[PDB]
RNA sequence: AUCGAGAGG
DNA sequence: GGAGAAGGAGCAGAGC
DNA sequence: GCTCTGCTCCTTCTCCTTCCTCTCGAT
């Protein structure tokens, strides 16, 4: 369902870790970034300003133990940690 | 012990002698069949036991009192006579009853009948406390007690740690605070209690091993782990014959 | 063997403790759903002590001399002298931690005070103490309603579970127990306005810093 | 123990107190002093004047409350009984069967006074849909439930089953288990497929319930 | 390529 | 080394 | 009353394993 989503709206560590990796790889590959490159080189760092300005175009699909699941914004997904 | 008698040392002494178990071959000195012995019920045969009066008065036996229980597990199919307890030799002195033919004579009877006897006595007699527990170790424990002030008092209590467990009798014990009782076997206080009582007392358990160097573990570590073997309503090992034995995956 | 038997035990999603069967193993992880790395072992100062001196430190009473709030320690403390409204929210206060006592006397039979819990409220006041320069000598702008009130909305808002079931919401209301007892004999009306003397600036802030950090400890799902 | 030697009628006493105290959890109209019989009291009323616990007249019958009947409406009547004979014989066990039936009773309980034969054994579930549960006197002379460790045991409705497995997304199969010989089940008569709520007080929290499932 | 032996951590 | 699994054996009851 | 039909109550048997790393020296 797109309501009553009973996960947490907090970006966990393992979430931020992937979406870093994911992002950052497509940046290494030459793909399009969508901040400003203010002397950046490394996809990493790249991807983490990104993450900082909730640039990076990503949904988690958390599913659940009985196979159903939630689908969550990168956006949406407070990144505090 | 019960509550009321946490500070009685006498009472601690007379749970002891409830629980402490003694079978009689632990306070005897000899047995010899004969063919200046003290008073159907009568053969020629003389089965002299001589008691350990020291022993005696250590357990706190009398004549009177194991003869009683001789007379309760031989019934009246021997025929038993004391000494006095202020005789020097504690002697028991004990005949074979027949009716069958001792009724009106004093005919031998067998001697394997008699040593039938002598081992239904010596090794079987169970003159005081409970099966499988021996030694019992009588001591005052500290624990807080909150005070009527509200505050926690540190209070001294007789606790009897005994060596051996047999909870389905000790717990039913007069005088015995049967909700503290605590043992070490997780299939004895599980059997007993229940699922939840042995999981808790496996805790408890793994708790005491590893706190026993000093180190700490989080609750939290230790917790789970106990859950996990008894998960199944019983107690699961982490053995081929636990974890394999499960409807898991195969290929792990 | 340890680490075979247990090693497919993972927290999910809907932060239960579960193997690769689904079979529940926890239905919170720990028995209160946080991060063993988040804990410090803190006080529950309730437990220990007099009944005398829990009232001493926790019974306040606007209508008796024997337990009215020295004026001196609010701006308008002269003016709650009296004031039977407050004196309902500090008798539903004082009953609370009183139940408290009763409460966690059952759950530490052995009156140990000393416990991990998450997020160390003792450090997180004194942060405030020195943030904002608490002046001792000055009388603040705390109000008794505002600090008790406050307390309790905090407590509304911690969360863990996020299920509107009422069996998720029991649930919530247990995990969080312990913390919550934490929470309320260490930010209570005399510890608030006569121990940690702070601005309403300076209480606030301790508050919403209470609650960051709390939702730093919950596990997060997929760990092992 | 002797007629002399009381001992053995304050065992039989004990457990009696301990049946008052399982039917009452159970769920049946027990009161608090029905429960709190005194020993002296306990010889007055059932001991014979020889010094003979007349254990015939230990019998009773029991009536679920109306709370527990709107809970679980389909909780019938108990009739609780022990046995006169050391040795229970399918002659015995075959009369108290024949009570239930006579009676209707939805559940009856039998106490054994010191051991049974399979004979009876086998008899004690040949009645459905009437369940006959079976103790023994020396296993009821202590009330388990007491003990300091074992937390409170929440026999839950179907009703509530239902939704706890809708809630958590379970199957039946997916909930920790006990079986049904587990002394604490078979302190609540739990039959396979019902979920107990177990409430415990914790370390990492004030308390914490914790679901299991009869096998 | 197996197989044993000697060690190191 | 200490399980567990398979097997022979020794008695309370029970039907003719 | 006496063998009979089951047991359940025992004794008497088969099965398994830190990590990791280095070298030589045999077949």
């Amino acid at each position: 369902p797109k309501d009553q989503r009973a996960t947490t709206p907090y970006m966990t560590k393992y979430e931020r870790a992937r979406i870093l990796g994911t992002r950052a790889l497509q940046i290494s590959m030459n793909a399009p970034v969508f901040v400003d490159l203010e002397g950046e080189t490394d996809p990493l760092r790249i991807a983490m300003k990104e993450l900082a300005e909730k640039k990076i175009p990503l949904v988690i699909r958390r599913y659940l133990p009985d196979g159903s699941f939630e689908d969550w914004s990168v956006e949406e997904l407070i990144v505090d940690l | 012990l019960e509550p009321g008698h946490a500070a009685d040392q006498e009472q601690a002494k007379l749970i002891r002698s409830a629980i402490e178990h003694t079978t009689l071959k632990s306070v005897t000195i000899a047995s010899e069949i004969y063919y200046p012995d003290i008073h159907d019920q009568q053969s020629p045969w003389l089965l002299r036991l001589e008691l350990d009066r020291a022993a005696m008065n250590d357990k706190d036996l009398t004549m009177g009192q194991v003869g009683e229980r001789i007379k309760q597990t031989f019934k009246n199919d021997l025929f038993v006579i004391w000494s006095e307890d202020n005789d020097e030799k504690l002697i028991i002195r004990c005949r074979v009853v027949r009716p069958k033919s001792l009724d009106a004579e004093t005919e031998a009877e067998e001697d394997h009948m008699l040593k039938k006897i002598e081992n239904t006595m010596l090794e079987n007699i169970t003159l005081r406390g409970v099966e499988n527990i021996e030694r019992v170790v009588m001591m005052k424990y500290d624990r807080k007690v909150p005070s009527p002030t509200g505050e926690y008092v540190k209070e001294p209590e007789w606790v009897l740690e005994t060596d051996g467990v047999n909870l389905s009798e000790v717990m039913t014990v007069p005088g015995i605070d049967p909700t503290r009782i605590y043992t070490n076997s997780f299939i004895d206080i599980m059997e007993v209690l229940g699922i939840e009582a042995g999981r808790a007392a496996l805790y408890k358990e793994v708790y005491n091993v590893i706190a026993s160097d000093g180190s700490y573990v989080n609750y939290r570590h230790m917790a789970l782990l106990v859950d996990v073997m008894t998960t199944q309503g019983g107690l699961t090992s982490v053995t081929r014959h636990g974890f394999n034995r499960s409807n898991t995956g195969a290929l792990m | 063997r340890l680490v075979k038997a247990l090693e497919d035990i993972m927290v999910h999603y809907d932060n239960t403790t579960r193997n690769s069967l689904g079979n529940v193993i926890q239905f919170i992880y720990g028995e209160d759903g946080m991060d063993a790395a988040h804990i410090e072992k803190q006080s529950l100062d309730t437990i220990g002590g007099s009944d005398a001196a829990f009232e001493k430190r926790y019974r306040v009473d606007l209508l008796n001399t024997d337990h009215t709030l020295d004026p001196s320690l609010l701006e308008s403390g002269s003016e709650i002298l009296g004031d039977l409204k407050l004196q309902v929210l500090l008798d539903e206060e004082y009953k609370q931690l009183v139940k408290d006592r009763k409460f966690l006397r059952e759950v530490f039979v052995d009156g140990e005070a000393n416990w991990p819990l998450p997020v160390n409220i003792r450090r997180i006041i004194q942060n405030a103490q020195q943030t904002f320069h608490i002046d001792h000598t000055k009388p603040s702008d705390l109000t008794i309603k505002d600090i008790v009130l406050g307390v309790k909305d905090l407590q509304e808002n911690l969360l863990v579970l996020r299920g509107k079931n009422e069996i998720i919401q029991n649930a919530q209301r247990d995990a969080v127990t312990l913390f919550c007892c934490l929470l309320r004999s260490r930010l209570a009306t005399r510890r608030v306005l006569q121990e940690y003397r702070l601005t309403k600036q300076a209480f606030d802030w301790v508050l919403s810093n209470i609650e960051a950090q709390f939702l730093r400890s919950v596990v997060h799902p997929g760990e092992m | 123990m002797d007629q002399e030697n009381e001992r053995n009628i304050s065992r039989l006493w004990r457990a009696f107190r301990t049946v008052k105290e399982m039917v009452k959890d159970r769920g049946y109209f027990i009161t608090q002093e029905e429960v709190e019989l005194p020993l002296e009291d306990f010889k007055a009323k059932y001991c014979d004047s020889m010094g003979r616990p007349q254990r015939k007249m230990m019998s009773f019958q029991a009536n679920p409350t109306e709370e527990s009947i709107s809970k679980f409406p389909d909780m019938g009547s108990l009739w609780v009984e022990f046995c006169d004979e050391p040795s229970v014989g399918v002659k015995t066990m075959k009369t108290f069967v024949i009570h239930i039936q006579e009676k209707n009773f939805q559940t009856g309980i039998f106490v054994y006074q010191n051991n049974i034969t399979p004979s009876a054994m086998k008899l004690v579930p040949s009645i459905p849909p009437a369940t006959i549960e079976t103790f023994n006197e020396a296993a009821l002379v202590v009330n388990i439930t007491h003990h300091e460790l074992v937390p409170k045991h929440i026999r839950l409705s179907s009703d509530e089953k239902r939704e706890l497995l809708k809630r958590y997304r379970l199957k039946e199969s997916q909930l920790p288990r006990i079986q049904r010989a587990d002394p604490v089940a078979l302190y609540l008569g739990l039959k396979r497929g019902e979920v107990v709520k177990i409430i415990r007080k914790s370390e990492t929290s004030g308390r914490y319930a914790s679901y299991r499932i009869c096998m």
